[PDB]
């Protein structure tokens, strides 16, 4: 099979940027070269094809170059929109071979909610607290639990959306599961954020019975 | 209603000319591959002409400036015209629906032509149970033309046991045919066996009685 | 315009036969090559095979062993068999379709036309999930804006979809993935931030879709 | 002085399939016949109504390079006055046809393992195709009496189908790239000269 | 031109068995060549395409394969109805032609049945006409493969014998043949010992039946 690498494998870039993806394949393959775009919890949508044609209804901020055995994708100046995995494709030979995909990921904070369990969980015997961090960027952030002000570490599980295709941001929900009588123990549920848009970390509480 | 309906076929002498007709009804002749295909008696089948929907016409080697295969659209009907027959251009002749890749699925019920050089009742000479549990007799339809014949056993009353052969074409030119049957050896003197040969194209109507042979 | 559409099981058992179909619509089935490729989690996309209207395949060699690709044009569909499976053929999978090239060629190698894709997971039975509200408070209201949610807890395997007010509401909904809990069976959380005038005055209701489980859940969230 | 795009019709890398067979029109061009002056004995050339040694004395209005892929048992159709699938439902010659013929064996190139399903030709047409008729239609070819409808179904077919060209074939079923040059003089200033 | 050898020419199967009929095409055809059933007196049924592709309305047990020069139609359980003769066609352009398999005839098995050998000497009234017809019947037998040599006063006879079959017997499942050796009156005056040696898969060794020539 025909290797195909790319490079990076991730980028972090701001609205205007110029990004530059490089393709390389283990042999020439002439210009039968594809490029995707890949949107979070989206299927593939062909971009390039033939290493420089664009396809219908494609932006002419996105060009494709190379031939043989080396290849870019350069976006001239990213938009909101433009954020997502990009993967190179050749077709020369079977079997058809993707390379590893680069993720393309200003400053902004994060709004912060807290969600106590809702009394129907707890009726059914447990209880999932919830800490939504809502709009920001960049992606990274920190964001612990503080129970009656014990740190928890590894209670919680978290996850992170899409780069919305309107504002470039993210939202993030970080879910700490008890049992309804471990729960019951405690008073203080308070969720932790650390961010760059932030000047120092926050915390939002809430007190267990209101 | 998707068929092909084949027509003109029959006898004649080798030299002369005979032309094939095939109505087609679902299928329309000048837009497919139609092909003929034609299967001597007791052969396999063997491919004659094709004519592309497009006006391109091919032909096999033993037919190659003989026949001629054509169609008239307005009629919906594919010709083939058969001249300088000879005595092995004697099969069915079919045609066909040929879909290339997709094959051969449309097929007509076959027209018969028989080319051979006259009509002929048959000879019936018994074929008697030699002297030495069960025994058999039959009767040799021997020396007639064209096909076909039908043999009975006493008048229809004897059918288990019986062996009518499908006839074999001899060198002269004419058919011959056996038809056998085999009874227990307790009978050929109390039971009399007669074949009634029937050949409609000679108006022959022939009963020949089969008896053990008398020394 | 072509659209494709995938079927089959979303769970599996090991060394059973996964049968995935495809079906077409809006489109002649003879102007397109038809390929699957699955994407495993944290991996990138894997060509699995494709085929013609004529009958004519070709496979990618590792996998080839244990696929097979039919088509029935009287059906306008087309299957994957996959023999043997293992938990390394969870994966997306999708069906693709090639443009029907006319100057440039006949079967431009590009997948213009993509399916939703279908999610099969690899494991030994398939659970529906309980839909619990998060409902709107004043720990959840930061002045103007408020946010609300459905957690969508103890199901399996993946996926659920969550729409709000049946595809009404869209504006500063977030769909989280899917976290996989200690016990084995996932959980999810959909929120939306919302005006904070709109609590008790607009109706939030989310609508959850587990399909693997044929468990369908519309859940009312109010405040308090 | 510029020189006659011929490199770009022979060095192509991707070739067209016969029933939509590309044609590249040159002209106002010094055409540097050395692609066709000495071509190896693995080259098929037939030359019609026109000498090839005579090629580079000779000046026409227009040359037509018409470049597609058919398989090696059906390169005998590409020339005047021939019938077939190839000849009557994809590409034709006209009877007077002046120029040349090119083919090679391309099984190196255009043949798969897996099959090279991407090259196609048409299997049914209603009628025959004039000299230089390109018919790139994709409408079900209707073969009985019921009209199809876009119906892929019985006398109802798709009037393309794939080569699907794999290198253990036959000599006979390889693929094999042709070139057809035809060379016209009407009554216009004659430009692709020879030198 | 194109040979399809097709091969074997015959085989015995019982129902619910898994049948193999191979073709081999002269030079390579890829993937040109379809299969066609067909029974006595009926046209031919397109079963296979491109030479693994299922016509519409054939039952899914037949399969195609192969590509090149080796091919292989398959039925996996074979059924009442599947009794037949299968054809391979080289449903290819170039070289023109579109040949035919020799074809593959599938009979019935049951248990292997030696034949009942009976001679039958000219008959009196025949031989008043010019001619001498010596018959031999091979009655009820299987499998259908048999070998009949006419002996003349020990000399090993060809060229001047006939033979036929009958078809499978509906009930038992048994072949019948019958051997037409013909001669001159006066030919068959020159000599005494008339028989026809019988060789059958039922028999342990050649049977012979032989009748003297006015005995």
């Amino acid at each position: 099979a025909i290797r195909m690498t790319q490079s990076p494998s991730s980028l972090a870039a701001s609205v205007g940027d110029r990004v530059t993806i490089s393709c390389r394949a283990g042999q020439s393959i002439s210009s039968f070269l594809h490029w995707y775009q890949q949107k979070v919890g989206k299927a593939p949508k062909l971009l390039i094809y033939d290493a420089s044609s664009l396809q219908s209804g494609v932006p002419s901020r996105f060009s494709g170059s190379g031939s043989g055995t080396d290849f870019t994708l350069t976006i001239s100046s990213l938009q909101p929109e433009d954020f997502a995995a990009y993967y190179c494709q050749q077709s020369y030979e079977n079997p058809l071979t993707f390379g590893g995909g680069t993720k393309v990921d200003t400053v902004a904070a994060p709004s912060v909610f807290i969600f106590p369990p809702s009394d129907e969980q707890l009726k059914s015997g447990t209880a999932s607290v919830v800490c939504l961090l809502n709009n920001f960027y960049p992606r990274e952030a920190k964001v612990q639990w503080k129970v009656d002000n014990a740190l928890q570490s590894g209670n919680s599980q978290e996850s992170v959306t899409e780069q919305d295709s309107k504002d470039s941001t993210y939202s993030l929900s970080s879910t700490l599961t008890l049992s309804k009588a471990d729960y019951e123990k405690h008073k203080v549920y308070a969720c932790e954020v650390t961010h760059q848009g932030l000047s120092s970390p926050v915390t939002k509480s809430f007190n267990r019975g209101e | 209603q998707v068929q092909l309906v084949e027509s003109g076929g029959g006898l004649i002498q080798p030299g002369g000319s005979l032309r094939l007709s095939c109505a087609a009804s679902g299928v329309t002749v000048s837009s497919n591959y139609m092909s003929w295909v034609r299967q001597a008696p007791g052969k396999g089948l063997e491919w004659v002409s094709i004519i592309y929907s497009g006006g391109t016409t091919y032909y096999a080697d033993s037919v190659k400036g003989r026949f001629t295969i054509s169609r008239d659209s307005s009629m919906n009907t594919l010709y083939l015209q058969m001249n300088s027959l000879r005595a092995e251009d004697t099969a069915v002749y079919y045609c066909a629906r040929d879909l290339m890749v997709y094959g051969i699925d449309v097929w007509g019920q076959g027209t018969t032509v028989t080319v051979s050089s006259s009509t002929k009742g048959p000879s019936v000479f018994p074929l008697a149970p030699s002297s030495k549990g069960t025994a058999a007799l039959g009767c040799l339809v021997k020396d007639y033309f064209p096909e076909p014949v039908t043999v009975s056993w006493n008048s229809g009353a004897l059918t288990s046991g019986v062996h009518t052969f499908p006839a074999v074409l001899q060198s002269s030119g004419l058919y011959s045919l056996s038809s056998v049957v085999t009874v227990p050896s307790s009978s050929l003197g109390t039971q009399t066996y007669i074949c009634n040969v029937n050949h409609k194209p000679s108006n022959t109507k022939v009963d020949k009685k089969v008896e053990p042979k008398s020394c | 315009e072509v659209q494709l559409l995938e079927s089959g099981p979303g769970l599996v058992k090991p060394s059973e036969t996964l049968s995935l179909t495809c079906t077409v619509s809006g489109g002649s089935i003879s102007r397109y090559s038809w390929s699957w490729i699955r994407q495993p989690a944290g991996r990138g996309l894997e060509w699995i095979g494709r085929m013609y209207s004529s009958g004519g395949t070709n496979y990618n060699p590792s996998l080839e062993s244990r696929v097979t690709m039919s088509l029935d044009t009287s059906k306008k569909q087309f299957s994957l068999k996959l023999s043997s499976v293992t938990a390394a053929d969870t994966a997306v999978y999708y069906c693709a379709a090639a443009s029907i090239d006319q100057v440039w060629g006949t079967y431009r190698d590009a997948f213009d036309i993509w399916g939703q894709g279908t999610m099969v997971t690899v494991s030994s039975s398939t659970k529906g999930p309980s839909v619990f509200p998060l409902a709107p408070s004043s720990k959840s209201t930061s002045g103007g804006t408020a946010a609300l949610g459905c957690l969508v807890k103890d199901y399996f395997p993946e996926p659920v979809t969550v729409s709000w007010n049946s595809g009404a509401l869209t504006s500063g909904v977030h769909t989280f993935p899917a976290v996989l809990q200690s016990s084995g069976l996932y959980s999810l959380s959909s929120v939306v931030t919302v005006p904070s005038s709109s609590l008790g005055t607009q109706t939030y209701i989310c609508n959850v879709n587990h399909k693997p489980s044929n468990t369908k859940v519309d859940k009312r969230v109010e405040p308090k | 002085t510029n020189l006659c795009p011929f490199d770009e019709v022979f060095n192509a890398t991707r070739f067209a399939s016969v029933y939509a067979w590309n044609r590249k029109r040159i002209s106002n061009c010094v055409a540097d016949y050395s692609v066709l002056y000495n071509l190896a004995p693995f080259f098929t050339f037939k030359c019609y109504g026109v000498s090839p040694t005579k090629l580079n004395d000779l000046c026409f209005t227009n040359v037509y390079a018409d470049s597609f892929v058919i398989r090696g048992d059906e390169v005998r159709q590409i020339a005047p006055g021939q019938t077939g699938n190839i000849a009557d439902y994809n590409y034709k010659l006209p009877d007077d046809f002046t120029g040349c013929v090119i083919a090679w064996n391309s099984n190196k190139l255009d043949s798969k393992v897996s099959g090279n399903y991407n090259y196609l030709y048409r299997l049914f047409r209603k009628s025959n195709l004039k000299p230089f008729e390109r018919d790139i239609s994709t409408e079900i070819y209707q073969a009985g009496n019921k009209p199809c409808n876009g119906v892929a179904g019985f006398n109802c077919y798709f009037p393309l189908r794939s080569y699907s060209f794999r290198p253990t074939y036959g000599v006979g079923h390889q693929p094999y790239r042709v070139v057809v040059l035809s060379f016209e003089l009407l009554h216009a200033p004659a430009t692709v000269c020879g030198k």
